[PDB]
RNA sequence: AGAGUGGACGGGAGCGGCGGCCCGGAGCCCCGCGGACGCUACGCCGCGACGAGUAGGAGGGCCGCUGCGGUGAGCCUUGAAGCCUAGGGCGCGGGCCCGGGUGGAGC
RNA sequence: CCCGUCGCCGCGCUCUCCCCCCUCCCGGCG
């Protein structure tokens, strides 16, 4: 029914938890995302047994795979009918995304030209 | 009518002392106390089977509450009986000291 | 179109070496020194239309897909399933009882026929006996017993294939949407040739299992673990 | 032009295929002369020490030239001149034995580095499993699988070494190039090893392994490799 | 120069649509519409585009003529073809392997071709 | 059709192999008109070895913030910024994109 | 030219002629 992708291979991922800030569950101010613990005596940092795991490039994840979305499509963000015009090649491997910006009747009109284009779109049911 | 699978108990995970590796369980089998003992069990398949709130589909069946972990067992782990084994998803710790089937399935004899 | 002339001992090694097959092909005398269409043209169809028509076959196609994929590397190994080696443990000959475990005849004590072309073994319960047809039944998920039935002198018809016992399909015929049901056909019918053909085999193997004492209700049976018994110490 | 190129290529494509079969030939009857020259070795060894019983006297062997040595300890904590000693053996890892010729300057550094290393005399069996199985060899400054006669011959036939069995005769019986032979073969990385050690921080000849236990490491490089 | 004037525009171009960890471009004479020296259509002596035509029927291929090269009015040369699949694929495989204009884009507006075609015929339901 | 681990001709002077009544001596492709991907060379691909880290040093950042010159015939009252989110995802990460709500003028 | 069952390595048969042993649409079948 939908368009399919050229290859799907099997996206493995190293991981699925995102790497959470050290004390972020045990404060408000400190926010989730990911500082690396500079200080003398840190536990994480000093990477003792059952802490909190830093990221490092071996968690990195396979070239092949990277950057896939999980129907073996790589997205690509497009605000109008000329950057539709230019993913005509990629098809298989490359899928839109209209931007979150564009209004109702050009993202109509974004939707009638990719369906005609054989694109595929990762939002087509925005406003309606 | 009547049984057809042998009844072994989860007794835990591979581990040392203060680390457990909870992708191997370690299952006790009933009547076998030895290595060579363990040696018919090598291959065969094993379940851990539970029941749960909502219905899940049967095959060749209608849908109940009964969910199964699949696996099999791998090798012996240590002198007397007590077979190490490979779930399809890690056991969940709550199945310590309960059930398991083997199931005699791939079969060598 | 000779035979091999080199009999094997172990794969891979002949048993004789390079010059004594040099000397068995006798290659000091034989040695030899030295020695569509794409196109047809249809007729013309006149006139003032002449020249027969060259028509070419197999023509260029009218799309190409806007990426292609690169094709493999050679692996050489890798035969499809039909040419594998099919293998057999030792402990079932024909004339064995098998114990089915897995199907809807878990734990049924049959007798095991000629093993078909697939791997695949083909037993029969005598259906009078334990309500199991002719069917295949795999070999890992058979237990093979220790007692025998004599199957020589029996005949089994030729239209006994893995052909003949693979299912059938009717779903579905011209029809795309689905609202209205296909009552039908869920009733698999039990074919006359299928039970002409059991009452055959159960006609020619019956009398032979009347003739050992308590078989037949051995094989009325059904098997099972109780309280004590463990599969490792038990001798089938 | 299109038929003088084409049987030209045919000719040059049937001369290589000759001299293929050419090399092959030559390095089946290498072999098998190896094979005539050990069976003659051991059976030498065995008449000679059977003939001085046979008159009365003892017949002491030929102390050997080759070892095969296992560094056997890790890497925290070590001197700075058993580091020197350990790297200039090539054994930088632990499990990570070579193959030394034996002489005096050798057997002293050894000495040296006895407490992280065991090392004895192996057998032909030996030199057989670790050239065959754990083979890697040194080419332009990369680690290479020794997977190929072309690769052995296009580092070392200029010494006469064209194939694996040149290589293990080198370095079973020590010639005038095995310094080029071994320096070849990459350090072999062992596994553990199957079965354990006893203990390995003390003398073989007091319940360790640390040392010349003599014959002995053919069973732990059974187990090991 | 083709080379001098890549080494101009590679990295600074209207025509660049850097985003996530994709390069394209938007010239109009480029098949595949990616940042390379091979498909660009600005910087070679001899370009081959091809569009869909004017009303919604037909595939019109441009090619740069050789002398005006400093005159872009003149300079290109489009004909619209709106024959059948088959044939617009032989015409315009003809026209680049038998005029030997540049017959490494033979594939690239071979693929464009019939993806401009396909886009065209009518939508089933 | 690009083809060279030596190719040249050209008299020179003889063979092996195809054409006999013993005399020999070019085929410039085609029944077809055809033959995947690639090479942002600051790119792509191959092989081998390696990967602890405070103070500190250096590199990369299509990480992030605000403003300026250009460029996107960019986006936006058919709804911008901001904010909320048991929604869908990407990235080792810094972070980012999309959906839904709220909002009401810019980004 | 519908689509590289290919390299190296190890082999088997034919472009020679004889045998002999189980067979076979077997042709009539005892
Ligand atoms: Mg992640
Ligand atoms: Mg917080
Ligand atoms: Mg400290
Ligand atoms: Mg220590
Ligand atoms: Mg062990
Ligand atoms: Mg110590
Ligand atoms: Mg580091
Ligand atoms: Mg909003």
């Amino acid at each position: 029914a939908a368009l399919r992708p050229l290859v799907k291979p099997k996206i493995v991922k190293k991981r699925t938890k995102k790497f959470i800030r050290h004390q972020s569950d045990r404060y408000v101010k400190i926010k989730r995302n990911w500082r690396k613990p500079r200080g003398i005596d840190n536990r994480v940092r000093r990477r003792f047994k059952g802490q909190i795991l830093m990221p490092n490039i071996g968690y990195g994840s396979n070239k092949k795979t990277k950057h896939m979305l999980p129907s073996g499509f790589r997205k690509f963000l497009v605000h109008n009918v000329k950057e539709l015009e230019v993913l005509l090649m990629c098809n298989k491997s490359y899928c839109a995304e209209i931007a979150h910006n564009v209004s109702s009747k050009n993202r109509k009109a974004i939707v009638e030209r990719a369906a005609q284009l054989a694109i595929r779109v990762t939002n087509p049911n925005a406003r309606l | 009518s009547g049984r057809l699978w042998s009844k072994a108990i989860f007794a835990g995970y591979k581990r040392g002392l203060r680390n457990q590796r909870e992708h191997t369980a370690l299952l006790k089998i009933e009547g076998v106390y030895a290595r060579d003992e363990t040696e018919f069990y090598l291959g065969k398949r094993c379940a851990y089977v539970y029941k749960a709130k909502n219905n899940t589909v049967t095959p060749g069946g209608k849908p109940n509450k009964t969910r199964v972990i699949w696996g099999k067992v791998t090798r012996a782990h240590g002198n007397s009986g007590m077979v190490r084994a490979k779930f399809r998803s890690n056991l969940p710790a709550k199945a310590i000291g309960h059930r398991i089937r083997v199931m005699l399935y791939p079969s060598r004899i | 179109p000779h035979c091999s002339r080199n009999p094997v001992l172990v794969r891979g090694i002949g048993r004789y070496s390079r010059s004594a097959m040099y000397s068995r092909k006798a290659m000091y005398k034989r040695k030899y020194s030295a020695a569509v269409l794409a196109t047809v043209t249809k007729p013309v169809g006149g006139d003032k239309n002449g020249g027969t028509r060259v028509v070419k076959l197999r023509k260029m196609p009218r799309y190409y897909p806007t990426e292609d994929v690169p094709r493999k590397l050679l692996s050489h190994g890798k035969k499809p399933f039909s040419q594998h080696v099919r293998k057999l443990r030792a402990s079932i000959t024909p004339g064995t009882i098998l114990i089915i475990l897995t199907g809807r005849h878990r734990g049924k004590r049959v007798v095991f026929l000629k093993q078909l072309a697939s791997g695949l073994l083909l037993v029969t319960g005598p259906l009078v006996l334990n309500r199991v047809p002719l069917r295949r039944t795999h070999q890992k998920f058979v237990i093979a017993t220790s007692t025998k039935i004599d199957i020589s002198n029996v005949k089994i018809p030729k239209h006994l294939t893995d052909a003949y016992f693979k299912k059938k399909k009717l779903r579905k015929p011209r029809h795309q949407e689905g609202e209205i049901f296909d009552t039908e056909k869920e009733k698999y019918e039990i074919t006359e040739q299928r039970k002409i053909d059991q009452k055959a085999v159960d006609s020619q193997i019956l009398p032979k299992i009347k003739a050992i004492p308590q078989l037949q209700g051995y094989l009325r049976s059904v098997f099972a673990l109780t309280n004590g018994i463990y599969p490792h110490k038990l001798v089938f | 032009n299109f038929a003088e190129l084409k049987i030209k290529r045919l000719r040059k494509k049937f001369a290589q295929k000759m001299l293929r079969k050419a090399r092959r030939k030559l390095i089946y009857e290498k072999a098998k002369h190896y094979h005539k020259e050990y069976r003659q070795m051991y059976r030498t060894e065995i008449r000679m020490a059977r003939m001085a019983r046979k008159a009365g006297n003892f017949y002491v062997p030929a102390e050997p030239k080759l070892a095969f040595v296992i560094r056997i300890r890790g890497i925290n904590g070590v001197s700075p001149k058993v580091r020197k000693v350990l790297q200039l053996l090539r054994l930088r890892q632990i499990f990570n034995g070579t193959f030394v010729k034996l002489n005096k300057a050798s057997i002293n550094m050894l000495r040296i580095v006895e407490p992280y290393i065991a090392w004895g005399y192996p057998n032909l069996k030996s030199v057989n499993e670790l050239i065959y199985k754990r083979g890697y060899g040194k080419i332009n400054k990369k680690r290479i699988a020794l997977t190929d006669n072309a690769l052995i011959a296009r580092s070392l036939g200029k010494y006469g070494i064209i194939c694996m069995e040149d290589l293990i005769h080198e370095i079973y019986t020590v010639g005038k190039r095995f310094k080029e032979a071994n320096n070849f073969l990459w350090p072999f990385k062992l596994s553990s090893p199957r079965g354990g050690m006893k203990k390995k921080t003390t003398h073989f000849v007091e319940g360790g392994d640390a040392g010349n236990r003599e014959d002995q490491i053919n069973r732990l490089i059974r187990r090991m490799n | 120069s083709a080379h001098l004037q890549w080494m101009v525009v590679r990295n600074c171009s209207s025509f660049l649509i850097k985003r996530n960890k994709q390069t394209y471009s938007t010239e109009p004479n480029n098949l595949k519409a990616r940042n390379s020296f091979r498909y660009n259509g600005l910087i070679h002596r001899k370009t081959v585009g091809v569009e869909p035509a004017a009303d919604g029927k037909g595939v019109v291929v441009v090619i740069k003529r050789r002398s005006g090269q400093r005159k872009p009015a003149t300079s290109y040369v489009r004909t619209t073809i709106n024959k059948n699949a088959r044939a617009t694929l032989s015409s315009i495989r003809h026209m680049i392997r038998k005029n030997k204009y540049r017959p490494d884009l033979r594939m690239a507006a071979i693929r464009r071709a019939s993806a401009i075609l396909r886009s065209q015929k009518p939508v089933m339901v």
